């Protein structure tokens, strides 16, 4: 995986925390997985906002947490 | 206008001597009326393709003057390739026969 | 003004600038060797310089 | 250009592996897996 | 500019000898969003029919407990919604967003049965439906349209500009550039036309061989990356 | 609330920087040259590296061979040179500097 | 070591060795006899005579 | 994440701090190392 | 390459004296660093538009050599407009100062 | 060639400066 | 192999007339087309209404 965390602003990720759950498709079979938004929000404490990439829509984590 | 590349290719085939033998063989059992009708039909097919496809399609050369610019360019190409070449030859001819401007000289004074 | 005519000087005009876009390239390019390496086998250089590898 | 090509291949071949957190020659320095036994 | 999109499909294009043609309009013109860099007023406006969206909006607002917004938007939106034309988000994109962000299957099914497959949600609709800002919804729509920039966008037609000055400069150009023997040169006929014509003929004949031989490595790398990820 | 501000596209789509190329090493050019000097087969002008080429260029610049000639040696090449003749004609607009050139040779 | 040197020009595009222009007094045509009639073709610009 | 082939190369390397050191080791501290993805690998070592 | 017409229009505006007064007014409260950064950003935006849009889009001038032909044509236009003009002037200068071919004359024989 | 179609819609087109890409 | 593109005729007639036609066509591209197609549009409308 990459160190590219999407900005949770609605201009980038519409409807991030409107509901308490996130979902993802996994693998070639695209298995479903549901994740709590708090488990996800733990990442944005390690996110560094000086760094912004890919049209300034993705921030970077600190290397300690990412690794 | 369209298919200029195909027209160049047609001229190349026509100037090829192998194609002359091929045409000699194809002319067996054939009439001048048939040949003329075939050529006329080909030209009509080209112009009809234009008349139909211009209604909905645009070529890479499309411009605010349309096919007028392409036809002008065809004319200018013909002019510079054929007529100016003939003019060069006529100029050298007149210059060798009378001198430069010899065809516009005044009559001998009486 | 006999000896003062070769003293009227004018500077050159060449600009040594050329942009270097390497983002366009992804392959290496060859490069010349300009001088022989004397930092290695210095003592033997007159004795092996005439041979070709 | 050589460096560009090298990094451009490193991206595709390292960034999505899940097996290359670093280079294998330095795996001695990693912490140990609690799940292996 | 960045290459946006969630797609892993290595896609290349081949060109034709025909230009893109759109229906005639006396006020609008079609262009590429990244090349135009259009602004909100450069975008063209049209009127959209409300009722199909307003029914769903009334339902959603009756659930969420904010009817002031529905009333305000409906009083705004009577006689249709005047809105910039090519600033929208597709139903499929919106459903993907809802699903990944955790909206329930009942809500998603409501969306699916309510709207047709080819419906297009504009930024004011999104803003009133999710209690967001029209600015943010506009920016989201623009990003999602730039993700698919092969589709041209409709702008207000503007006449050409600086034609007189351009005419003067082009006259100056031809006057200085064709007053020479460059196109009648031995250098031209010996090097420029032969080298150029040979490059053109070889490129035309091996157009696809070359591209394939170049793209082999990139295709293999993308395949490897996707497999490792999976 | 309705949107009325005219939103530019630079607030949304940011262009990449491509005018000046990337530095994947994240180090300046003089520091690269410095490290190359202590790398092997990369000393000042030895080797086939760009550092070797740059040092060779500086070496020939530091040398005399590309300096201008002296006044004792100007009539060997310079006074019969197209650059010299064109510059003389250019900076003497409506004149003919052949005679002054002859006198410069005499000098 | 007291005689002067002739100017040198050599590149892929042009040179000064395919011909001789002569001295200031004793001049001569740089081009040879077969291409003298086609001098216009060896020029980027040409300003013809007045006659 | 986005597709890594869509991602800009220098942006990826700015995000990644480890493979930065891998590039500096072989291409900043040396000038003659091959432009391959893995110069430390056994094939390269044995070839050297 | 792209937006050649816009570039011609930009040159026309630049040569217009009214725009000189407009720029004089716009330069109030402005820095050379800001101007340089603005110009550099404009050039980067152009080249970035190319790098992005070439991946999926084709212009009317698309050809089996791509933008190489457009860049060659830009170079050739520049050459014929500027450099050959300068060559003409230099030719007339040399012909008035020394005679035609005066810069390639041999040194005076000793 | 003949203009086929069952449509009564008077349709004209405007062109762009971009080519069709497949 | 000619002086056609360096001609007084060129610079006096060919480039001015052509450039003026091009500029006018570019500036009044749509006005012209609309003024031409007005009659055809009206005729098609009339025919469809009569048929209906
Ligand atoms: C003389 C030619 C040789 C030049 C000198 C020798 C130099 C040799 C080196 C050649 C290197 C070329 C440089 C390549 C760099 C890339 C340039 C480029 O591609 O963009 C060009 C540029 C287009 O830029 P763009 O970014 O693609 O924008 C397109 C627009 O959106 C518009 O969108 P659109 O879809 O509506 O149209 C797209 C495009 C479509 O263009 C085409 O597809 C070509 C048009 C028809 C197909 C056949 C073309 C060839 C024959 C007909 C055209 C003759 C002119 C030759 C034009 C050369 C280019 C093909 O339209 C045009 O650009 C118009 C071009 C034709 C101008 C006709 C002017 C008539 C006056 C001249 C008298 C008639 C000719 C005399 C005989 C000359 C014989 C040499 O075209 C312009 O010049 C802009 C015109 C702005 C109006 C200015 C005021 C009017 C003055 C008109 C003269 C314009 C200057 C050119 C002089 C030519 C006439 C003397
Ligand atoms: C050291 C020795 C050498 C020293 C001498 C050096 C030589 C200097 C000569 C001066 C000219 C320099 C070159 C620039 C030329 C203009 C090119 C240009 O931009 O025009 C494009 C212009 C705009 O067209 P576009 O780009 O397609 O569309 C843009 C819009 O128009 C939108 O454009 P816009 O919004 O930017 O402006 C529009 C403006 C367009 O009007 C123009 O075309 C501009 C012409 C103004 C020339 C002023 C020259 C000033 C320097 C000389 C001093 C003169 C004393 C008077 C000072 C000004 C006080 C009145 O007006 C109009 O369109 C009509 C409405 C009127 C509005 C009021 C305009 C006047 C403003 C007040 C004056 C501002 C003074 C500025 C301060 C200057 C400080 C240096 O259209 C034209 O081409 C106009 C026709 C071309 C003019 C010549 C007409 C044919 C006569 C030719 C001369 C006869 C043949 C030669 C033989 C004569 C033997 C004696
Ligand atoms: C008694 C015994 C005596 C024995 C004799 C002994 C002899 C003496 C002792 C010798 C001792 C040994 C010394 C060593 C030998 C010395 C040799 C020496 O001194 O040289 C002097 C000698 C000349 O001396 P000279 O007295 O000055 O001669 C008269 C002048 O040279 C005449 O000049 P001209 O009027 O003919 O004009 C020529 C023109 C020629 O200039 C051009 O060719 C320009 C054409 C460009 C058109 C396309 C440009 C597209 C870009 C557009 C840019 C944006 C648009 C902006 C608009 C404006 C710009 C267009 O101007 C230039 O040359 C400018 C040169 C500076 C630019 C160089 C560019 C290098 C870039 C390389 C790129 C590398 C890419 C690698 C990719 C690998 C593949 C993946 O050298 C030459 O022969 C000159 C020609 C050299 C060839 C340069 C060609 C560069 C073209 C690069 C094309 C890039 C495109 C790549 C395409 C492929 C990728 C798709
Ligand atoms: C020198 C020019 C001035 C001529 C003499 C003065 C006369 C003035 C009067 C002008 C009147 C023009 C006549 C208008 C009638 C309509 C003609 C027409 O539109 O269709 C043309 C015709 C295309 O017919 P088509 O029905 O549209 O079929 C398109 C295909 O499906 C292919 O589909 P596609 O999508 O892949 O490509 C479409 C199209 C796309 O075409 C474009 O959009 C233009 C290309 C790039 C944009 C900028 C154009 C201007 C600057 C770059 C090109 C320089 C050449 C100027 C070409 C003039 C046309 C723009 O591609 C081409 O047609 C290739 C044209 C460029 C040929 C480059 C040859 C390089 C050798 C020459 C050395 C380099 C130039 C030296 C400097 C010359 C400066 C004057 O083009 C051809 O000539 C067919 C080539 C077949 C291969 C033959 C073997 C190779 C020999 C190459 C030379 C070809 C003959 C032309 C000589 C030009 C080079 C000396
Ligand atoms: C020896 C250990 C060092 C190894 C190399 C590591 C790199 C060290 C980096 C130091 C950077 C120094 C920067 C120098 C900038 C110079 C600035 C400058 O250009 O000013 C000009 C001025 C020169 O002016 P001129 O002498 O008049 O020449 C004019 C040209 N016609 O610059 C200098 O003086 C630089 C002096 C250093 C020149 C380089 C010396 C190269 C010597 C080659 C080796 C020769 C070995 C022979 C030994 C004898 C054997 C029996
Ligand atoms: C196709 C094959 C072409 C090959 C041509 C390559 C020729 C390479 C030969 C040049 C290097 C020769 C080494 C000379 C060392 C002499 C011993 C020495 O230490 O002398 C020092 C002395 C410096 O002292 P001064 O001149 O007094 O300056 C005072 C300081 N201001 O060194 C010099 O003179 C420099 C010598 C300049 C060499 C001539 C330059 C030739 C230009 C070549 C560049 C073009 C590229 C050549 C093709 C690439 C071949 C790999």
């Amino acid at each position: 995986m990459l160190n590219f965390i999407p900005k949770r602003c609605p201009s980038v990720s519409l409807l991030f925390g409107k509901r308490p759950v996130q979902r993802i498709e996994v693998g070639q079979a695209r298995h479903q997985l549901e994740i709590p938004v708090e488990t996800i929000e733990k990442i944005y404490e390690g996110v560094d906002s000086r760094l912004e990439y890919h049209n300034k829509d993705y921030n970077a984590m600190k290397w300690k947490d990412f690794m | 206008g369209f298919h200029f590349q195909q027209y160049i290719a047609m001229a190349g085939r026509a100037i090829n001597p192998v194609q002359w033998t091929r045409a000699w063989r194809r002319m067996e059992g054939k009439s001048a009326t048939e040949v003329y009708r075939d050529a006329l039909a080909w030209t009509n097919n080209q112009f009809a393709q234009i008349s139909r496809a211009s209604q909905y399609r645009a070529w890479w050369w499309q411009n605010p003057l349309g096919m007028g610019l392409v036809l002008y360019g065809t004319y200018k190409a013909w002019h510079m390739i054929y007529m100016v070449r003939k003019q060069k030859k006529t100029a050298q001819l007149v210059a060798a026969a009378y001198g430069q401007g010899g065809q516009w000289l005044n009559p001998v004074p009486r | 003004l006999l000896g003062h005519t070769t003293s009227v000087t004018m500077g050159n005009s060449d600009i040594f600038f050329l942009p270097k876009p390497s983002n366009l390239l992804k392959i290496a390019l060859p490069a010349f060797v300009f001088m022989p390496n004397l930092t290695i086998f210095t003592r033997a250089f007159p004795f092996y310089a005439h041979t070709s590898a | 250009g050589k460096i560009h090509g090298a990094v451009w291949r490193m991206k595709h071949l390292f960034a999505t592996n899940f097996k290359m957190v670093g280079h294998p020659r330095y795996a001695y320095a990693l912490p140990k897996n609690p799940l292996l036994q | 500019y960045a290459t946006l999109g969630s797609g892993w499909s290595f896609s290349k294009v081949q060109y034709t000898k025909y230009r893109i043609t759109k229906p005639w309009t006396t006020d609008t013109t079609f262009d590429d969003i990244i090349l135009s860099q259009p602004s909100k007023e450069d975008f063209a406006k049209f009127t959209k029919e409300a009722p199909l969206f307003l029914r769903f909006l009334k339902l959603v607002t009756d659930v969420e407990g904010r009817q002031e917004a529905f009333i305000q938007f409906a009083k705004r939106c009577e006689n249709g919604l005047t809105v910039e034309k090519d600033v929208y988000v597709t139903k499929k994109e919106l459903v993907d967003c809802l699903w990944k962000n955790g909206y329930t299957d009942t809500e998603i099914n409501a969306f699916e049965i309510a709207f047709p497959a080819d419906y297009k949600f504009h930024y004011p609709e999104l803003a009133v439906l999710f209690d967001l800002t029209e600015e943010d919804c506009y920016k989201y729509c623009i990003r999602q349209r730039a993700a698919t920039p092969e589709e041209l966008v409709e702008l207000k037609y503007t006449k050409p500009k600086n034609l007189v000055s351009s005419y003067g400069l082009c006259f100056l150009g031809v006057w200085f550039g064709l007053s020479n023997t460059v196109l009648s040169n031995a250098w031209f006929y010996s090097k420029t036309f032969p080298f150029g014509a040979v490059f053109y003929m070889l490129g035309s004949y091996f157009y696809r061989d070359i591209r394939e031989k170049l793209w082999k490595e990139e295709k293999s790398l993308i395949h490897t990356a996707q497999e490792n990820k999976n | 609330k309705t949107l009325e501000r005219n939103v530019p596209m630079k607030e949304i789509l940011q262009p990449l920087w491509v005018v000046e190329p990337p530095n994947f090493l994240r180090q300046p050019v003089w520091k690269q040259f410095w490290e190359a000097q202590f790398a092997n087969r990369s000393f000042f002008f030895f080797g086939n590296a760009w550092t070797s080429a740059a040092a060779f260029a500086f070496f020939i610049w530091w040398s005399r061979v590309f300096d201008p000639p002296p006044k004792e040696r100007l009539d060997r090449y310079w006074l019969n040179s197209p650059k010299f003749r064109i510059l003389s004609a250019f900076h003497n607009p409506g004149k003919r500097p052949g005679l002054k050139i002859s006198l410069m040779t005499y000098e | 070591h007291e005689q002067p040197y002739r100017a040198f020009s050599l590149g892929f595009t042009a040179n000064n060795l395919s011909g001789n222009w002569g001295d200031y007094i004793d001049r001569q045509d740089n081009k040879n006899a077969l291409m003298r009639p086609a001098r216009m073709m060896f020029t980027d610009v040409f300003i013809p005579t007045t006659k | 994440n986005p597709p890594v082939w869509k991602v800009n190369t220098n942006e990826w390397l700015d995000s990644d701090q480890y493979w930065q050191a891998f590039v500096e080791k072989h291409h900043f501290y040396s000038q003659y190392q091959p432009g391959v993805v893995d110069p430390e690998a056994p094939q390269e070592v044995e070839a050297f």
